[PDB]
RNA sequence: AUGUGGACCCGCCCCUUGGGGUGUGUCCAAAGGGCUUUGCCCGCUUCCGGAUGGGCCCGCGUCCCAUCAGCUAGUUGGUGGGGUAAUGGCCCACCAAGGCGACGACGGGUAGCCGGUCUGAGAGGAUGGCCGGCCACAGGGGCACUGAGACACGGGCCCCACUCCUACGGGAGGCAGCAGUUAGGAAUCUUCCGCAAUGGGCGCAAGCCUGACGGAGCGACGCCGCUUGGAGGAAGAAGCCCUUCGGGGUGUAAACUCCUGAACCCGGGACGAAACCCCCGACGAGGGGACUGACGGUACCGGGGUAAUAGCGCCGGCCAACUCCGUGCCAGCAGCCGCGGUAAUACGGAGGGCGCGAGCGUUACCCGGAUUCACUGGGCGUAAAGGGCGUGUAGGCGGCCUGGGGCGUCCCAUGUGAA
């Protein structure tokens, strides 16, 4: 049993990209899917897809990196530089709308879940809604 | 009873009063019921008296009693002018 | 508004009176996490109507005694001795915490 | 003055001409020319690599001495320019330049700010018409700064507004040499001040 | 520590031990000398440091340093003390205010006059 | 006696805890005074409402010690009394055996609480001093009387401790009101003026009372404004200080030339004050009139007019500012690091320099830098830190899908958030 499945997906991604994998299977939950939706919209992933490993259902996540650099260590810049859980089990984090944080003067996002559904910060802000601050990504 | 009186607010040799409603038993500068005007006895500005006859008339109707120079000021703003 | 609380009857042991246990979540002022926290009310039960385990709304009211300042307003969910048992073990524990132990 | 004492010895410490003593500072006699090193016994020696603190100190001294203000008075302005909306650097310089004692020296009523201080403390100056003898008085825009009526023909303000015939006055001030009036049009645009002082450093000093 | 931990146990605030029980933690206590003495410094110093044991109004008997070139303190002098370690003499935590009460000023000093307690000498 | 009306028992209706009607019965009122005297003014009585003030109850918040872990017998609840304006073990009798605690009971320590203050980038930390609000207290401990209200600071009773009176029996006191004295202490003010203003009590009013208050007084205790001068003035006095013996420093500083004119003198001289009151009108609205200033001959205005106090700290690094002499691990300095053992920019003095300036230093305390109790914001292989190991109680935490509820969470409106 994963104690925090969301943290795990965020991590599975973090770990996958640092070795520049092509893709990574996370075991599948509606919620997780709803988050990748955002990642894919904002362009941190090339997109996700509901494969089906070994009997049970996953979300193959297709990753994205920069162009090959030059010098020593060509390895590309990461698109997902950084991706952290904010609220966690046993210390939940809920901002109201006046306190949704601004990630990197907007160069990054913060996914939060609201009663109008899973949204970025700019989205919640427009929609006039706060909620459980899920994570930040930049 | 509840009074309508002056509350001293300026500074040493710089008197400004707040015209106030309050139970007669407060200190003169303590917690009051409602400010309903102000008075600068030096007329240091064009705007040295100010009342709000509506509220002044309200408190009179429930039997606030104004001190002798509060009523003088109230009259001077035509609280009592009935014509 | 007279305050209205909802709770579990955890004591019948009195004449015309029930102990009612009332929880309340809330986020911790400094450290964030949501903390449970509970308090027992003595409530006025003049029909000795409500029984151990019943879940009752309790209402603010004019004093009946020391301690008794609430009356049992209505019955929400009848019977559920889990809560009573939960609460019951908590006081069972108490026995341990002292100066000795063993079989005590 | 407020400092009161050897003036061109500060000229030499800051290493810049400061023009505190009026018109002799234009003559080939101001010490800055043909004696440009600091005061004191060691003033002509190999000067050590000055610390980061030293440089921010001196630039503040450089500014404060040029205006003849104290320091408690100086700090109280900077802090007011801090709390004030806008660029706190050049909001400072505007307040400084709004001091009546300085505005009088800008309108060339006196050859220096110190001589301009005395004319104010001695009631030789009107603002909008009534006497103001407070050198710290803040000139606001719209205000008209006259020579005092019964002063107008002292031996000094005669020969000083005579020098101001044909001379030019800062962009932010008018001036009328006939009746000896002058107006404060606008707080100075930072460009208007030719101030030999990187006020960016002065902000940096008051934040240790 | 986990949040649940920090919720259960606290953090733990601190505690400034007062390096000078001038009991009343006032800024000066008056006291009477009981011993004038001389003390050896420590570590890599040598000299003869002047020192009085003082019995205080704060009900305390403590040892104070006697700052200055020379002093005038005897086994019954009444003195004002003021706090201030002497790095060399362990257990000397307070100074004696020179120029107050039985402790004379400091005979003929031109420089740091406020400390040591001597008036502005007269001159044209 | 009158009964508008109200109170109480019983009933009935509507409400819904003791709210509002209604019937019978019972019970319950009052005070006179003044006149510009038949009809006004000031009072009195009952009831209903308003306004102001308050009692009581509840949710939630409020420091340290667990080297305080168990506590409780009016204890917890019931019935019925008592008591009160009123709920209540508030108190009493009887009955049941409850109540409380690891979400910290009981005990100990410390503390008036808040608006706010200080610090901080913030989150935090610290604090409750002036002013404002609540509470409590009036030599210490009880208590009730009077009353709308008190269990009453300048009211009453008793007990205790002091001081005073005392004819030895007995009495009189209570500045934590304003001043003031003494004691303690590092340290904290005048036995001042005035009721002119504002406010309070009584009076129809005139007025009286008001150490509330409005002022003045002392202390650089804080803040703020201001002065000890301005312009000119040498290749650059004198003394003092260096020196490579040429020079260099203090230094435009002084002297000195001119200019202004703090102090001081003379003259005028306030605002704060227009009401109460009297007249007209009508004792209303409205108009007219008169009286009144502690501060004070002060503020300010005008006329004269003198070049008129500068101090304190620091100069090894951190930290702006270096030279000579004296001193010899001494005398001394010292926030920390460290100076001084005969060439000391660190001691003592001198010259010079730096920083502030009617102030500058010191001590003390608070927050800060201190992500050095880390929520923001830290750690534990060897730096301090994994429990010797397990078991598994409380508790914390919990996989994927659907539905209901809507506690947490979020949103809008609104009330509150006094000064
Ligand atoms: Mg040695
Ligand atoms: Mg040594
Ligand atoms: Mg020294
Ligand atoms: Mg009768
Ligand atoms: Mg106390
Ligand atoms: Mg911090
Ligand atoms: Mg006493
Ligand atoms: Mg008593
Ligand atoms: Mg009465
Ligand atoms: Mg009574
Ligand atoms: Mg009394
Ligand atoms: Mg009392
Ligand atoms: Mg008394
Ligand atoms: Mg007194
Ligand atoms: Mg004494
Ligand atoms: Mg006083
Ligand atoms: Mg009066
Ligand atoms: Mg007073
Ligand atoms: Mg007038
Ligand atoms: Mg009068
Ligand atoms: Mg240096
Ligand atoms: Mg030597
Ligand atoms: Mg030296
Ligand atoms: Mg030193
Ligand atoms: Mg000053
Ligand atoms: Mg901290
Ligand atoms: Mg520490
Ligand atoms: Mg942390
Ligand atoms: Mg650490
Ligand atoms: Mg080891
Ligand atoms: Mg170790
Ligand atoms: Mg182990
Ligand atoms: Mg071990
Ligand atoms: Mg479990
Ligand atoms: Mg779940
Ligand atoms: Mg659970
Ligand atoms: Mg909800
Ligand atoms: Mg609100
Ligand atoms: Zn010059």
């Amino acid at each position: 049993m994963l104690t925090d499945p969301i943290a795990d997906m965020l991590t599975r991604i973090r770990n996958a990209t640092r070795v520049y994998k092509e893709s990574t299977d996370v075991p599948a939950s509606r919620f997780k899917e709803e988050i990748l939706r955002i990642l894919a919209r904002e362009g941190f992933i090339k997109g996700y897809e509901r494969v089906d490993v070994d009997g049970k259902p996953y979300l193959r996540v297709y990753l994205k990196y920069g162009p090959r650099r030059q010098g020593p260590d060509p390895r590309p810049e990461q698109v997902i530089h950084h991706i952290r859980r904010i609220s966690k089990p046993g210390r939940r984090v809920y901002v109201g709308v006046k306190e949704i944080p601004r990630v990197r003067r907007g160069l990054g996002i913060a996914i939060l879940s609201t009663s109008k559904g899973v949204l970025t910060d700019r989205e919640a802000r427009k929609l006039g809604v706060g909620g459980e601050l899920i994570c930040e990504v930049w | 009873m509840v009074k309508i009186r002056l509350a001293r607010f300026g500074s040493k040799h710089n008197p400004h009063y707040r015209i106030v409603v309050t139970d007669a038993r407060r200190k003169r500068d303590g917690k009051y019921i409602e400010k309903i005007g102000y008075y600068d006895p030096r007329k240091t500005t064009p705007d040295w008296l100010k009342v709000d006859v509506e509220r002044a008339r309200y408190w009179l109707s429930v039997g606030a009693q104004p001190t002798d120079t509060a009523r003088r000021l109230l009259r001077q703003a035509g609280v009592f002018r009935q014509e | 508004p007279k305050k209205v609380l909802t709770g579990v009857v955890v004591s019948d042991k009195m004449q015309k009176t029930v102990t009612v246990l009332v929880e309340r979540q809330f986020p911790h002022p400094l450290y964030g996490k949501v903390i449970k926290r509970s308090k027992k009310y003595l409530a006025h039960d003049p029909e000795e109507k409500y029984k151990l385990g019943d879940v009752v709304e309790i209402i603010e009211s004019r004093p009946i005694s020391k301690r008794k300042r609430f009356r049992v307003l209505r019955l929400v969910e009848s019977g559920r001795m889990d809560l009573v048992e939960k609460y019951l073990i908590r006081r069972q524990n108490y026995e341990s915490l002292s100066k000795r132990g063993g079989k005590a | 003055g407020r400092y009161i004492g050897p003036v061109c010895r500060l000229c030499r410490r800051e290493g810049v001409k400061l023009y505190l003593k009026g018109e002799r500072c234009y003559s080939p006699k101001c010490a800055m020319e043909r004696r440009p090193y600091p005061p004191g016994q060691h003033g002509q020696k190999r000067a050590r690599r000055p610390s980061d603190y030293a440089v921010r100190l001196r630039e503040k001294q450089k500014l404060r001495r040029i205006y003849g203000i104290s320091e408690r008075q100086f700090r109280n302005l900077f802090e007011e320019a801090s709390k004030k909306k806008g660029v706190t650097g050049s909001v400072f310089l505007g307040l400084l330049e709004s001091r009546l004692d300085n505005v009088v020296y800008r309108l060339g009523f006196a050859v220096s700010r110190r001589q301009a201080r005395q004319l104010v403390r001695h009631g030789h100056i009107t603002v909008n018409g009534r006497r103001v003898d407070l050198p710290s008085y803040r000139v606001r825009p719209g205000d008209e700064i006259a020579v005092a009526e019964k002063s107008r023909n002292l031996e000094l303000i005669r020969q000083n507004l005579e020098a101001m015939k044909g001379r030019k006055v800062g962009p932010w001030l008018s001036l009328d040499v006939e009746g000896m009036k002058g107006k404060f049009l606008r707080l100075p645009d930072r460009e208007d001040l030719a101030l030999p002082v990187n006020e960016q450093l002065v902000i940096e000093f008051y934040s240790r | 520590p986990t949040i649940n931990q920090l919720v259960r146990k606290g953090r733990e605030k601190v505690r400034k031990k007062s390096k000078v029980p001038a009991l009343k933690g006032a800024p000066f206590r008056r006291g009477v000398c009981t011993v004038v003495r001389t003390v050896t410094p420590k570590k890599p110093n040598s000299a003869l440091r002047k020192v009085a044991k003082v019995r205080l109004t704060s009900g305390y008997e403590v040892t104070a340093y006697i700052p200055g070139e020379g002093h005038n303190l005897q086994e019954h002098s009444v003195v004002l003390i003021r706090g201030g370690r002497v790095k060399d003499l362990p257990g000397v935590r307070y100074h004696i205010v020179r120029g107050v009460y039985d402790a004379a000023g400091v005979k003929d000093r031109k420089k740091s006059r406020s400390k040591y307690g001597t008036k502005k000498p007269k001159e044209a």
